[PDB]
């Protein structure tokens, strides 16, 4: 997947190769091996066949789908790149407003009168005035580098969906 | 070499004792007189004559003219050294620059900072003008007397004396003094709850509390 990159609802490889199984009808003879009785010793090998197909479809959302599916995805994919670009808009208007209106060099410096520091003294402020609106110490520090064996665990994957067709297939099947 | 401890006391002499005959015979001591103006701030430069400091030591001149510089400097200390003798009076506060010094004693309760006064030699009649081509590497360090036509002047620029900083994290202060025609600015804390805690703070440079003077470049040319 990380070669193929593709977005939902295209056909990775093995969504092709999962199509070619029904348009050769070779699933027919899958469905056959588990029904019949006196096939129990190829019934254990169908089963990492079915398995193996099966993967990348939870069957919650399997059993949702329906012929409407269409208009369906269609409205809701134009509802969804609304609400991103509302969220993106927000958040830039917030730090635009924290931001001070003149540029960068314009400078200037106060005394916090009273808040004496880590020495001896009160503290020097260098920054914009609105800045002490949200104001923490910690805001200029990096974060701590942690050692490589001292990270924790992690996904190595990640949800999808395959083609409709697909889709419909693996329902009947 | 000489004791420029002792050179000090004699030019401490000189300043506390000499007068000139002056104010029309009235004796009263010219450069007293001007210690109390300088003491008051009333005035800026102070320009020692050579021929006074005649009347009584002439090695003294012979020792002036030789190596300038450390005169300069010695008389700038010594002048420093008897101000405070002189002021009797509270001046009133009317300089930012000043202002930022005020702010740094109430906080407190280097002297080159504070130093807001220029002293200057006038040279003794004895020396007569030499023009621009007689002025060969043998006078080098030493006071010299030129005549010429003036051809080229700039505009007046701020020169830079002594740097101040602000640092980020313990709030206070650094000083850098400046003499060669370039330098190289700081850059992070050296105060020791910075450099013991390790804790990175960086310093920010202040054009309200370092000192400037007026620098102007000319050149001059054979009649
Ligand atoms: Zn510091």
């Amino acid at each position: 997947l990380d070669q193929e990159k593709k977005i939902d609802d295209d056909a990775s490889a093995h969504d092709q190769l999962l199509w070619a199984i029904h348009l050769s009808g070779l699933d027919d003879l899958l469905l056959f091996l588990a029904s019949s009785s006196a096939e129990e010793q190829w019934s254990l090998h169908v089963l990492e066949i079915v398995s193996l197909m099966f993967r990348d479809q939870n069957p919650e959302q399997l059993a949702g789908v329906g012929q409407g599916r269409l208009a369906q995805e269609r409205s809701a994919d134009f509802a969804e790149l609304e609400v991103l670009r509302q969220r993106e808009m927000a958040e830039k208007k917030t730090r635009a407003l924290q931001r001070g209106n003149r540029h960068s060099r314009f400078g200037g410096s106060y005394i916090v009168q009273g808040l004496k520091s880590i020495g001896e003294r009160d503290l020097i402020f260098h920054k914009g005035l609105h800045n002490l609106r949200n104001y923490s110490s910690d805001l200029g520090k990096q974060p701590k580098k942690v050692p490589k064996r001292r990270q924790a665990a992690r996904e190595l994957s990640i949800q999808r969906r395959s083609a409709l067709n697909v889709r419909l297939f693996l329902r009947d099947f | 070499l000489k004791d420029y401890a002792l050179e000090k006391e004699k030019v401490k002499k000189f300043l506390q004792e000499f007068y000139q005959d002056d104010e029309l015979g009235k004796k009263q001591f010219k450069y007293g007189n001007q210690l109390v103006r300088l003491a008051h701030r009333e005035q800026v430069a102070l320009y020692v004559d050579l021929d006074d400091v005649a009347e009584d030591d002439p090695e003294l001149v012979d020792s002036i003219c030789e190596n300038a510089r450390r005169y300069a400097k010695l008389f700038a200390d010594a002048v420093q050294e008897l101000l405070p003798q002189y002021k009797e009076r509270e001046v009133v506060n009317k300089d930012v620059l000043d202002v930022y010094i005020e702010h740094r004693l109430m906080m407190e309760q280097p002297a080159e900072l504070m130093r807001r006064f220029e002293l200057y030699f006038q040279g003794p009649s004895s020396n007569k003008p030499r023009v621009i081509r007689e002025v060969r590497a043998d006078s080098v360090g030493k006071l010299v007397t030129v005549r010429g036509i003036v051809t080229r002047v700039s505009e007046v620029k701020p020169k830079m004396v002594v740097a101040t900083y602000t640092c980020d994290q313990c709030g206070a202060e650094t000083y850098q003094p400046i003499q060669s025609p370039t330098f190289m600015p700081l850059i992070m804390c050296p105060s020791q709850e910075c450099q013991t805690n390790r804790s990175g703070g960086r310093l920010y440079l202040q054009t309200r509390g370092s000192r400037f003077i007026k620098f102007q470049e000319m050149k001059m040319q054979e009649h």
